């Protein structure tokens, strides 16, 4: 269908820089890479540079009820910051750069279809945004085992690494503009 | 246009009751009729009225049953409800046959059609359904907070004027979904965590909490994940090395159980004579057994000044949340049996299919088969 | 050669002990003798071969007060072990004479010396000593553990696929060490916490460790202004703030007095059932007027939590803690090894409860008659 775009952290950078509206869509990756800190860091930087910074947590990301809860918690990140995807579904067309964060089938638009194993799990809009950069280290798929057409998308790009050294790095690059 | 029934819970120290009143609101604006048993949501803190406001009927065990097509438990129904059930009505609710073998033998005898909770697949379209997680979420997290309350040291480290105190080492032992909350909330009130598996996926999960993987000399698991059969020579060395592990810890949390079997043995004689005075073990596994030899189930004892506790029904006594937690597990399994206010059940459905103990009597389920 | 004597706590209930082994080699290495009464730190898991190891001389009761200099008890010493003290001898310990007044008063008439641990002034230079701080700390802790063991919901914000569970609304009504450590301990298990006290130092605290401070307006310090219209103020806001709060744990205390009264029955009445209150400040009264103290009672579906010696259900770090608040304090009392009471420092002067059996504190004098 379409294809996979990597970008550098760099690139993604000066996307971030401009963006006016952001969100972090955070899975299983993030907490493998125990990358909730760092996350929290580009959330603040982001912020104070005016940028509108939101958080969608999805129902069943990660691999225990309230996963991305308990993590982004301990990070220091606001409740009011936490968005649920009833909430912030229908926000998605207006944000600039939904940045995913070791998510894969959370943000999986194959969930929509009836033959798909992903139906029946709530949908998050994030194939919606104006631009999609997902941090994942390679081609490793998700629990379900099923590829995703999210990553393939013309506005998704892909910034490969590990959750926790990447947002490190663009944290870095950031600062630097 | 369906009625489905909620009654008052018996089994002992059962707070939780299947529908909350709000889940019920939505079932009534949905069109379908709701009868509910006097008083059976006071021990989640659902008043009569409560259900009455939400357009449910508050009506006696007896009369409960009458013109009813599904009968919603948490856990499975006594004799008295079993005897009141109506042709083509469907028991879902825990059934749990391996705890519950009478209850299960007369369901036979009346011929009634059960769907088990405990049976719902993992599949993604039953997540939502998935009451299991729901219930050892909050059991996990219970766990944590007692573990805490009987220890008699500070969870976290503290650092102060009058000097610095370490945070206390906690290990749970077996993390399923339950091991999982435990591990966070023990993270999050400071404890330092490791964690104990044979699964390396479950390993995973608990680094994914910043837990410690505690790694034995020999691995349980081998490729295709099949489980080693670990000789007796083995056996002796993942014991001795898992013996000293536990014994430099201030908190044991065992959750570990395996569908239908009493609960395995992870704190033998041995290793809990290796436990310090002072030390604490949550046992959760106490329902089916328990991980630790000295457990008592539903006390508190201590012995060689280890504390060891062993509860029944962690959900109950979070029962406001995990009540609206399992309404809501039922409620979106209603999907698969109510349709626009109708009497739907969908037995072509998979999940109606996994999760169907009984149909009219027949007994489906294999393992629950053999026992019985 | 200074003997330090350290007996086994006998009050209903209290497992502290005032020295931990660890802390006697410390004394003991500093050239101190040490006694310790047979099974003493029993109620904090140290066995009498612990003692033994560190280098202290583990003996029977009766024995425990020969030849001794100081003798360090968690709360006031009995009849017995008062009876038993030697001429030139300090009792250092809690003292606080409303729980004990005849046993203070048996200490005036043996004319013993007591530095009353309860005297320590609030100040940074003393926190080292300071076991009012240390064990308050303790008790915030496990006011929160507690709170959240009787609660019926969830602390933390939890997004599941069966539904959102909303965080728990915590108010901690007085913001002291206790309070505030009850704040942290909240925060820690994921609920939102609120903050009420009459200073406004301590809603700086709080809004320090996440809490949102409640809307004031008095002083205060330091029922002053509180009882300024008679505190109907006080009643009338919070009568708004309390109802939405699915927690609240009072520890508000004034010194020599009455607990004030933060919940009233108008007040618990608006409380959703499932609410739990857990009253710290029991001991003195309750800050809510349901509080049986050292129990656990529910009217109206309000379970009210009345807790009596919390630090002695940690009693690890509670003594811990304690001892070394008591180990700091001896700088002011051994020299090298010696006997070397500073009479004149002023921690010294502001904590000496009596000496030669002459009552040196007002408030307490005033009680004696
Ligand atoms: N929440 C629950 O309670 C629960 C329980 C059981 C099952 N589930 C199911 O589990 C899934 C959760 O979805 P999700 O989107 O959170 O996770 P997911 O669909 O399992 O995908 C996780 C992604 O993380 C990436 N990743 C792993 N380590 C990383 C690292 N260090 N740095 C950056 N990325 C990393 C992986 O790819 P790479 O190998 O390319 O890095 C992987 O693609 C859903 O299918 C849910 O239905 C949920
Ligand atoms: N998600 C799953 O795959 C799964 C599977 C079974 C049960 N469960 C449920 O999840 C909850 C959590 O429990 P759990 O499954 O995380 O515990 P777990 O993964 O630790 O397994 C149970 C215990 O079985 C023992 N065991 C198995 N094979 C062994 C061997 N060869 N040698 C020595 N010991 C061996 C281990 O000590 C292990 O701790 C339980 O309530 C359970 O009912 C989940
Ligand atoms: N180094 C330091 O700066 C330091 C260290 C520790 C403690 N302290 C100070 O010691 C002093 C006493 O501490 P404590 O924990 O023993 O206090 P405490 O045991 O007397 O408890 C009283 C706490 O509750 C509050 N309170 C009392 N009455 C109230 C009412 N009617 N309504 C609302 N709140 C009320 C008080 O303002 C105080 O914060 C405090 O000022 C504390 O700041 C200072
Ligand atoms: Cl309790």
């Amino acid at each position: 269908k379409g294809s996979l775009k990597p970008i550098d952290v760099e690139d993604a950078a000066v996307m971030l820089a401009y963006a006016g509206k952001v969100v972090f869509v955070p899975g299983y990756g993030m907490a493998l890479s125990q990358a909730q800190h760092k996350l929290k860091e580009l959330a603040d930087l982001l912020e104070a540079r005016g940028v509108e910074v939101k958080f969608a947590i999805h129902p069943v990301a990660g691999r225990m009820p309230g996963h991305m809860n308990v993590l982004l918690a301990e990070a220091g990140v606001d409740y009011d910051k936490l968005k649920d995807l009833e909430e912030i579904n229908p926000e998605f067309p207006t944000v600039d750069v939904a940045v995913v964060i070791g998510a894969n089938d959370v943000v999986n638009p194959a969930a929509r279809r009836p033959g798909s194993p992903l139906y029946g799990m709530p949908i998050l809009d994030v194939d919606k945004a104006k631009n999609v950069i997902v941090i994942k280290r390679g081609q490793g798929k998700g629990f379900a085992g099923v590829e995703n057409e999210l990553f393939y998308a013309e506005n998704t790009r892909m910034l490969y690494g590990d959750a926790q050294k990447v947002l490190t790095e663009l944290i870095q690059a950031l600062k630097r503009l | 246009m369906v009625t489905v029934a909620v009654p008052k819970e018996r089994a002992p120290g059962e707070r939780r009751v299947a529908l909350v009143p709000e889940v019920v609101a939505r079932l009534v604006k949905g069109g379908a009729r709701v009868r509910v048993e006097r008083g059976a949501g006071e021990g989640a803190y659902h008043p009569d009225e409560a259900y009455q406001e939400a357009g449910a009927e508050v009506v006696e065990r007896g009369e409960l049953l009458k013109g009813a097509h599904l009968l919603f438990t948490v856990q499975p129904p006594p004799e008295d409800l079993i005897q009141a059930l109506e042709p083509g009505a469907i028991v879902v609710g825990f059934v749990q046959p391996h705890k519950n073998l009478e209850l299960v033998r007369a369901l036979q005898a009346k011929k009634a059609t059960v769907i088990a909770m405990e049976l719902i697949p993992r599949i993604t379209r039953a997540q939502s359904m998935d009451a299991l997680s729901s219930q050892a979420t909050v059991a996990g997290y219970l766990a944590a907070i007692h573990a805490a309350r009987l220890s008699p040291r500070f969870f976290p480290m503290l650092t102060t004027a009058a000097g610095t105190i370490r945070p206390a080492k906690v290990m749970v032992m077996g993390v399923g979904v339950a091991g999982l909350m435990a591990i966070a909330t023990a993270k999050r009130l400071g404890a330092q965590v490791f964690a104990y598996d044979v699964r390396k996926a479950a390993l995973e999960q608990a680094l994914s909490l910043g837990a410690k993987p505690i790694e034995l000399p020999i691995s349980a698991e081998g490729e295709g994940g099949y489980a080693r059969e670990l000789t007796e020579e083995e056996k002796r060395i993942q014991h001795e090395a898992l013996r000293d592990h536990v014994a430099g810890m201030d908190v044991l949390i065992t959750t570990a159980q395996v569908p239908g079997r009493r609960a395995p043995i992870l704190l033998t004689e041995d290793m809990v004579e290796r436990l310090k005075p002072g030390t604490v073990v949550v046992d959760l596994a106490a329902e089916s057994g328990g991980n630790c030899v000295l457990t008592k189930p539903g006390e508190v004892v201590e012995v060689r000044g280890v504390r060891v506790y062993g509860p029944l029904n962690l959900p109950s006594e979070l029962s406001v949340h995990a009540s609206e937690m399992y309404a809501k597990n039922l409620y979106n399994l209603s999907s698969l049996l109510i349709e626009k206010g109708a009497f739907a059940p969908k037995w072509e459905d998979e999940i109606v299919r996994a999760a169907l103990l009984m149909k009219e009597g027949e007994v489906l389920h294999g393992p629950t088969k053999a026992l019985l």
